[PDB]
DNA sequence: TCGCCCCCCTTCGGTGCTTTGCACCGAAGGGGGGC
């Protein structure tokens, strides 16, 4: 039935008037089809028929629904939905399993027909025009707007969930030890009651529902474990994935790739240990998603051992809110991060992975810190808190970071665990020159309109080099003099530069580069035994520093 | 009562910004203060067809320990008409930096006896969450005028005169600016004196509807040069480079003397003696940077502009200006919990402070400019945030090219 | 030949810098998943 729930008032965005566009598969057979879907709509009064009055119109068509024996109708508002309003929409998230706790009786129901309904507003019909043709296009054909919300329409999920929300919060406030969850026309609904009792609030709801113009066809009402729910079963002590089935190919496309990598990281929330960096890799610098693309041994590797991991079978457990969350994260290489959220030991709630390179240059503490903090973010979302963390990182290493780090950084309340690899600084910089260290003077300029630089530099003990470069940047040179001075000196070295872009880069302490120059220096530093980085202003006439300024011209 | 006509700036639209996730503790304090509130009319329930949003979230002092609901209205004031060229903003009085002690009442309550313009309530939403996602969001708009709108003060201005009016002239040597939904009073009396008074004032307030400021303790830390007997080149090095840097904001530095000592490719331990001609040069340009720069002024018709850097061990120096470089005030703040271990708590701490001198001494907080990444600010300074107004921000990555202000 | 949401990985283009390329950041493309 339609839910007698006021309607959402609509508009178009200003300016804009309604969609005119022609019809498609003037097929007889879908003619036919169609006339004998809206003439069950129009019966019900979903829909209503109108004439040519009415300027506006839109096309039809329809797909398959995954309960089968049931089709979906559709209809292509891509026109009307430019020019309708915007909407705030209210799903701001998605429930996970992990966030569930554990429950006495449980149920999962859902509505049918949802968004047919919902009226939709008076005044906004009309723009939901659409013309059934006529035979091929011999007459002029059967009308008919929505008087609900229609699928394939800007506005239908929101202006749903808030009357799903409207309607719901009777119950929910008569009923506080009820958790219900609603995600769409889904509803779960867990109580520590009794089976008998609990079964009285679920018709009791479910009556509410139907005042209310919602079924809830027994079809889909689930009264037993396992409940599938969100892509998971729920079982009364844990809950699994329902399976994920990965492409195997002996030639794959770049679209194979895109879709091997999506189930991977959809696996990652149980399986721990996924890795995906080597496979997206494949994804770089390609140009059709038709592109034939042959996997690197890396990347066959790496799927051999997502795959090793997959065949294991492997289960998350509920939230137990007496005990705290603990997160523990361990480093993969590469850039790539795991790491498993429970209570109590062996047991997860839930795993993850961060993967993700921020900035040009960086190092494992920094994204160490980036993990913490998407595991901070999404311990929020789910459980409402942030966990306890068990890091694979010393304390003097930490330590170490924030006080030689020139920008605030922090970690929350964290115990170090020993998995290696550790997260440790490759490398330090002096805080005071070295005595008995050779001294370079580095420089490095190129000319803007050129291409053409020069890398050099001028040390204490009488040493002096210069480097041609060709087809580069001023930024490039003087990396580039660094890197000679690094290259021709010895395990203690002090080096003199008036690049504040240079030293910007190497007293973050970076380990990993986007830059292959970048990643010489960091090769470089680590080999090293002392360091110290001085700075200068260029063009000042400085001892040295005018030295090589001078001769790198 | 009337409702006064308020418009946005011509071509803008209302803010669209997501709400961000919170925990269940702040969760819990906006249902139970926002359910009080529709109740009172203050707040209306709205649905999606609203497409406007600004976020919310809760803040709890310590010596207030319940939970002040704050709603992020610093895209919406941006957006909003300027009041003074309406001429109902507030002019910030000079006398109160002066004081003694300046405290600081929330009395952003009074702002909801007031309607708002009913055509600009909808730029007003926002969205509580739910831990897990277990519902959609609940969506709210204002009636009344907002705390932490910027129109808000401008429209209570006349209302706000008359309440202060008498304690005005039965006490004509306190002074009173309000700021946002703050009264800053400062006075001249003892502390146990002053406090008195405070709780005067505001039951005086309280008839119709955090801790002592001292601006005289704001000492400024200017950029002082190291004092040495022996000198290592690199020593001078970084003196050359400092004093260097500080020739685009004081005048008349010279490097001529002290760059002459560097002549040659030399080590960086070796110790050169200093000529006379060059240690005539440093203790000149020691003095200039002593008493402070000559010809800035403040404009009050351009932002302030904040920059604060780590120097380590719990300090934070900061900076303060308009134009580049004519700096109005720098400074140092210092940290307090006792532990010195949390660096995002302590840049929390320092902005608020630094905010707050500003609101004393010009009437607006500055735009900072914040030595953080953007990820790692947002991850945590809403759980050390107690003001009931939020300041502009930038993130910065910029490295020490000197220790110009240690 | 459709809608709305979250996630990840890649690419692209806009912004500001006492710049001339570079690093940052948000949006948009693809994929996963939900309904
Ligand atoms: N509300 C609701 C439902 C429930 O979709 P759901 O699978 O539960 O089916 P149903 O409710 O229509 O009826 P049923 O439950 O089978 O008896 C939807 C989400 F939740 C909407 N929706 C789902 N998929 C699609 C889709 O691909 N394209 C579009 N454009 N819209 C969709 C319409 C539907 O109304
Ligand atoms: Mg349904």
């Amino acid at each position: 039935p339609i839910s007698p729930i006021e309607t959402v008032p609509v508009k178009l965005k200003p300016g804009m008037d309604g969609p005119k566009v022609k019809q498609w598969p003037l097929t007889e057979e879908k003619i036919k089809a169609l006339v004998e879907i809206c003439t069950e709509m129009e019966k019900e009064g979903k829909i209503s028929k109108i004439g040519p009055e009415n300027p506006y119109n839109t096309p039809v068509f329809a797909i398959k629904k995954k309960d089968s024996t049931k089709w979906r109708k559709l209809v292509d508002f891509r026109e009307l939905n430019k020019r309708t309003q915007d909407f705030w929409e209210v799903q701001l998230g998605i429930p996970h399993p992990a966030g569930l706790k554990q429950k006495k009786s449980v149920t999962v129901l859902d509505v049918g027909d949802a968004f047919y309904s919902v009226p939709l507003d008076k005044d906004f019909r009309k723009y939901t025009a659409f013309t059934i043709p006529s035979i091929n296009n011999e007459t002029p054909g059967i009308r008919y707007q929505y008087n609900v919300l229609p699928m394939g329409w800007k506005g239908s999920p929101a202006i749903f969930q808030s009357s799903m929300t409207k309607i719901l919060e009777p119950f929910r406030k008569q009923n506080p030890d009820i958790v219900i969850y609603q995600y769409m026309d889904d509803l779960y609904v867990g109580s520590d009651l009794e089976i008998g009792q609990h079964r009285t609030k679920i018709e009791e709801l479910r009556q509410h529902l139907l005042r209310w113009g919602f079924t809830t066809p027994d079809k889909k009402h689930q009264k037993e474990p396992p409940f599938l729910w969100m892509g998971y079963e729920l079982h009364p002590d844990k809950w699994t994935v329902q399976p994920i089935v990965l492409p195997e190919k002996d030639s794959w496309t770049v679209n194979d790739i895109q879709k091997l990598v999506g189930k991977l990281n959809w696996a990652s929330q149980i399986y721990a240990g996924i890795k995906v960096r080597q496979l997206s890799k494949l994804l770089r610098g390609t140009k059709a998603l038709t592109e034939v693309v042959p996997l690197t041994e890396e990347a066959e590797l790496e799927l051999a051992e997502n795959r090793e991991i997959l065949k294991e079978p492997v289960h998350g457990v509920y939230y137990d809110p007496s005990k705290d969350l603990i997160a523990e994260i361990q480093k993969q290489g590469q850039g790539q991060w795991t790491y498993q959220i429970y209570q109590e030991p062996f047991k997860n709630l839930k795993t993850g992975k961060y993967a993700r390179m921020k900035g040009a240059h960086t190092n494992d503490v920094k994204q160490l810190t980036e993990a913490v903090q998407k595991i901070a973010t999404e311990s929020i979302v789910i459980w409402g808190k942030t966990p306890k963390f068990k890091l694979p990182i010393q304390k003097e290493t930490w330590e170490a970071w924030w006080t030689e780090y020139w920008q605030a950084t922090w970690i929350p309340e964290w115990e170090f665990v020993n998995t290696p690899p550790l997260v440790k600084l490759w490398y330090q910089l002096e805080k005071e020159p070295i005595i008995g260290a050779e001294t370079f003077y580095v420089d490095g300029a190129a000319n803007r309109e050129t291409k053409l630089g020069k890398a050099g530099y001028v040390t204490d003990r009488g040493r002096q080099k210069v480097v041609p470069l060709t087809d580069t940047t001023n930024q490039k040179t003087e990396l580039q003099a660094i890197h000679l001075a690094l290259q021709d000196s010895g395990l203690e070295v002090n080096i003199v530069t008036d690049s504040q872009y240079a030293l910007g880069i190497i007293q973050a302490q970076p380990d990993k580069s986007e830059s292959e120059l970048v990643s010489q220096i960091i090769e470089q530093l680590i080999k090293k035994e002392k360091v110290y980085l001085a700075w200068v202003p260029a063009h000042k006439g400085i001892g040295g520093n005018e030295q090589v300024d001078k001769l790198v011209s | 009562i009337e409702t006064v006509p308020v418009k946005l700036k011509p071509g803008m639209d209302g803010p669209k910004v997501k709400q961000w996730p919170l925990t269940e503790e702040k969760i819990k304090a906006l249902v139970e203060i926002c359910t009080e509130m529709e109740k009172e009319g203050k707040i209306s329930k709205i649905g999606p067809e609203n497409p406007y949003n600004t976020p919310v979230f809760a803040i709890k002092k310590k010596d207030s320990t319940k939970w002040r609901k704050l709603v992020d209205f610093r895209e919406l004031n941006k957006r909003t008409q300027d009041f003074w060229e309406v001429q109902l903003g507030i002019p910030h009085p000079a006398g109160l930096k002066q004081k003694k002690s300046v405290t600081v009442l929330d009395v952003g309550d009074a702002y909801f006896s007031v309607p708002l313009d009913k055509d600009f309530r909808k730029y007003t939403a926002f969205t509580i969450p739910s831990i897990n996602n277990e519902t959609p969001g609940i969506r709210y708009q204002y009636n009344v005028l907002p705390q932490g709108w910027k129109g808000s003060p401008a429209i209570f201005q006349s209302s706000m005169t008359k309440i202060l009016e008498p304690f005005r002239k039965q006490n004509p040597d306190i002074v009173i600016y309000q700021y946002m939904d703050d009264l800053y009073v400062g006075s001249d009396l003892e502390i146990g004196q002053h406090r008195t008074k405070i709780e005067e004032l505001r039951q005086h307030l309280l008839r119709w509807g955090g801790y002592e400021l001292h601006p005289d303790k704001w000492t400024v830390q200017p950029i002082v040069l190291p004092e040495k007997d022996s000198w290592t080149v690199n020593d001078i090095q970084k003196l050359v480079g400092k004093l260097n840097w500080a020739s685009q904001i004081y005048a008349g530095i010279k490097v001529r003397q002290l760059s002459k000592l560097l002549r040659g490719t030399k080590a960086l331990t070796e110790v050169v003696p200093l000529t006379e001609e060059a240690e005539l040069e440093l203790a000149e340009n020691r003095e200039i940077l002593k008493e402070p720069v000559h010809g800035v002024y403040y404009d009050p018709s351009k932002d302030l502009i904040a920059e604060i850097q780590k120097q380590g061990q719990g300090q934070w120096t900061y900076q303060i200006y308009q134009e580049p470089f004519k700096n109005l005030k720098t400074g140092k703040y210092a940290r307090m919990k006792g532990a010195h271990t949390n660096d995002v708590k302590q840049l929390t701490e320092a902005v608020q402070k630094i905010a707050t001198e500003s609101i004393v001494i010009w009437g607006k907080t500055p735009k900072f400019k914040l030595p953080i990444q953007k990820e790692t600010w947002e991850a945590w300074w809403t759980e050390y945030w107690q003001a009931t107004w939020i300041p502009e921000w930038e993130f910065v990555n910029t490295p020490p090219l000197v220790k110009l202000w240690y």
